[PDB]
């Protein structure tokens, strides 16, 4: 009874799992399982089900940080597939809410709202130029701000700010805008 | 996923090993018994023996290690056990310092150090608590009066016999050595 050969990981959060795979071809195939299972001591947490030609389904409602097995099982009338299992460990949560406020020809502030009751270990923020990719800066704040102003800008230039989120070496999906300076 | 659930005990109810040695309790352990809320026995397929080694940092963490057998290979997982208020307590994840909203949390209940433990697991997903609880063994095999002890704690619990599960022991994977 085939397997799949192609699941993978996609759209990782941090409290969701995406999947995607290709389904097989078979009038013998009538769905596939969906098992979901806390890693290391194997604690499961759900199954579910999806139809033969479903090549996608996304797990919700994890806790970030977090290590999960996640396997998909091909299923015929009667029988089934030896499972597919990979682990993925879910997402740094990232911060939200980036406005930009105080703007100067020389300097503006950044400001986002931290992911609540999260310990993080440091926030990160990256800004540069639009037209010069290349000239980027990173400031690491303490977990405890919520902003930071930046100075010695260029007037007149639009930047793109990014804010991650850090938990040891782990960092957030950037929350990213871009606000340009005065003259 | 919609399916009721036998409620996770109150925390007065999984007490602490007491003056908890976590320079005792490091080192390789076998997981000789299983049992959880969401755990049930399934003879047709049943669930392999696994080891978890704790090594104890400097940091006063544990780096644990599952190693299980799985698909024709072994299996390597390593997490960070973090200590939480009382020895014998652990946090995984990010919510830390925020007690009864913690996304993953450890109790050691009770363990000799050399011979066997007993530890407490609750974790949640989908705004539903999962509970589950090993019975570690130093070996493969444990007597029959530590395996009763563990099936008692369990019902205490509030977990029936179905939900209790005794693993059976393989060569693959889970007796390597390694230094430390």
């Amino acid at each position: 009874v085939p397997q799949l050969t192609d699941l993978s990981f996609v759209d990782i959060t941090d409290s969701s799992i995406g999947l995607r795979w290709t389904p097989l071809n078979s009038s013998t195939i009538i769905g596939y399982r969906i098992t979901v299972v806390a890693a290391g001591e194997g604690i499961p947490i759900f199954e579910d089900f999806v139809d033969s030609s479903v090549g996608y389904y996304t797990v919700t409602g994890l806790e970030p940080g977090i290590d999960y097995d996640i396997s998909v099982i091909t299923l015929i009338n009667g029988g089934e597939s030896a499972p597919t299992t990979l682990t993925q460990q879910t997402a740094v949560p990232p911060p939200t809410d980036l406005r930009f406020t105080n703007i100067g020809p020389d300097t503006m502030r950044v400001t986002w709202a931290p992911p609540p009751s999260i310990d993080l270990t440091n926030f990160l923020v990256r800004y540069s130029p639009v037209k010069n990719e290349e000239d980027v800066a990173e400031l690491s704040i303490s977990p405890s701000d919520n902003a930071v102003v930046l100075t010695n800008l260029l007037p007149g230039t639009e930047y793109v700010v990014s804010v991650s989120s850090v938990y040891e070496q782990h960092e957030s999906t950037p929350l990213r805008g871009r606000q340009k300076t005065g003259s | 996923s919609t399916s009721d659930l036998i409620p996770a005990p109150p925390l007065s109810k999984v007490p602490l090993q007491q003056n908890f040695q976590d320079n005792q309790f490091h080192g390789k352990w076998y997981v000789v018994g299983e049992a959880g809320n969401s755990l049930l026995r399934e003879d047709k397929d049943p669930r392999k023996m696994y080891a978890t080694i704790y090594e104890l940092k400097e940091d006063k963490s544990y780096n644990v290690t599952s190693v299980r057998f799985r698909s024709k290979k072994c299996h390597y997982l390593i997490r960070t056990f973090v200590p939480g208020s009382q020895p014998g307590e652990f946090t995984l994840g990010l919510i830390k310092s925020k007690p009864g909203h913690t996304s993953f949390l450890v109790r050691v209940v009770s363990t000799n150090y050399n011979q066997h433990a007993m530890v407490f697991f609750k974790t949640v997903a989908q705004n539903r608590e999962y509970f589950f609880i090993t019975l570690y063994g130093r070996t493969k095999e444990l007597t029959s009066e530590l395996k009763e002890n563990f099936i008692r704690f369990s019902k205490s619990l509030g977990l029936p016999e179905n939900h209790i599960v005794f693993p059976v022991p393989i060569d693959q994977c889970i007796d390597g050595s390694a230094w430390s």
